[PDB]
């Protein structure tokens, strides 16, 4: 059975560039909807 | 440019856990290649104990490299990042907003347009309402309305603020269809949670990577253009784990790790979320002290120990939904006389 990715829980995203390796942004979303 | 890489991806995950530190079960999002910048931007006005701690504190080896060095290294990341692309969207700027009466040494506004691109703004900041709303305005300006409020308090009697900003805003290469994004779960915690829409694709074959070391599952997103997105999905109740084994080796681990795999489904929310930040306390933490004090040698903008830092403030945006992702930040540091 294939593999289901479902970020339905507190999850991290790292933009970056990979032609100069800059983090561009990083984020930890908590809460989507956080006040 | 591999070391400055080395040294700005270091500043991030430090800041990173600093930020969370503070507040631990709240939304991050920041820009630290901004921060990075507005940093060694002010770092070119910096002498002696002040310097050495602002590069120290960027995670740069003093024994290894040079101010020059870092300074064109910065520059030729500028020229780099403001390039024409017709894929991607993606500015970044520096401005200095500056008391007229203050004297300024030629080669400090040389050196700021020439490596950083900044011009040299005369601002009235007694007017502090007028003054807040012209930095405000270059920034909404630069963020395509994006970042309106980096500004909120600003003493009247600050002298000079330097401020970065950067927009971002890109297509996924595989965007997500809208009739297949439907209302879902989102799992504040294992027994609370709230509805988001819920961003789906099929059958989709991306760059994976299961970390039975951290109980995570790493995925890589790319967008159209040189960017891309790590997202990271920690198991319940794993993430503190994956939070505190963040570093520079943990993302060349999952980044050597990855293999392709198709994905029978992967469900993402739509989503906007915001965040500013007071950045004095953790810069402290990160050993940045002496431009904050009154031993602060701040003279190679004037000639004179005469100028202090009074705030490093920080602003970001991130909206993601179906057909890619806006992201845009800002940071200003302002500064008083001494
Ligand atoms: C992970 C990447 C390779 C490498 O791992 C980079 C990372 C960016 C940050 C970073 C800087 C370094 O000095 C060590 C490697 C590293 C942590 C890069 C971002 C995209 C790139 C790739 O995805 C290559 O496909």
């Amino acid at each position: 059975t294939r593999t289901i990715v479902r970020f339905n829980r507190p999850f991290l995203m790292i933009i970056v560039d990979h032609f100069t390796w800059s983090i561009f942004f990083m984020s930890k979303v908590t809460n989507p909807k956080q006040a | 440019d591999r070391g400055l890489a080395s040294a700005n991806v270091d500043f991030a995950f430090s800041l990173y856990k600093q930020l969370v530190l503070k507040a631990p079960d709240k939304n991050v999002i920041f820009s630290p290649v901004s921060i990075s910048t507005a940093l060694a931007f002010l770092s070119l006005g910096a002498h002696n104990t002040t310097l050495t701690e602002i590069l120290k504190g960027l995670k740069f080896n003093l024994t290894e490299t040079s101010e020059a060095e870092i300074h064109q290294s910065f520059q030729h990341l500028l020229r780099t990042l403001n390039q024409s692309s017709d894929e991607l969207q993606l500015s970044m700027g520096n401005a200095m907003f500056v008391k007229e009466q203050l004297s300024l040494l030629d080669r400090f506004t040389e050196d700021a347009k020439r490596l950083y691109g900044s011009e040299a703004f005369a601002t009235d900041f007694q007017d502090s309402a007028a003054a807040k709303k012209l930095i405000n305005d270059y920034v909404k300006n630069g963020t395509r309305g994006k970042i309106t409020d980096l500004i909120k308090d600003l003493d009247s009697q600050t002298m000079m603020v330097l401020v970065n900003y950067i927009f971002f805003k890109a297509k996924w290469e595989m965007p997500f269809d809208p009739q297949d994004t439907h209302q879902s779960r989102f799992y504040l915690s294992k027994k609370k949670w709230v509805m988001v829409p819920m961003m789906s694709l099929h059958h989709l074959t991306i760059p994976y990577f299961r970390d039975e070391e951290l109980s995570c599952t790493v995925v890589q997103l790319n967008y159209t253009g040189n960017a891309s997105v790590f997202f990271i999905l920690p198991d319940q109740d794993k993430m503190e784990e994956v939070e505190a084994m963040l570093s520079r080796e943990t993302l060349a681990r999952w980044g050597d790790s990855l293999e392709f795999r198709e994905i029978g489904e992967l469900y993402l929310p739509k989503f906007s979320i915001s965040r500013d930040y007071n950045l004095n306390d953790i810069l402290l933490q990160l050993g940045i002290e002496e431009a904050f004090t009154s031993k602060a040698d701040l003279s190679g903008i004037t000639g004179a120990r005469n100028l202090a830092v009074s705030q490093v403030v920080h602003k970001a945006v991130l909206d993601v939904f179906e057909e890619g992702t806006e992201a845009s930040a800002a940071t200003a540091v302002k500064i008083t006389l001494l």
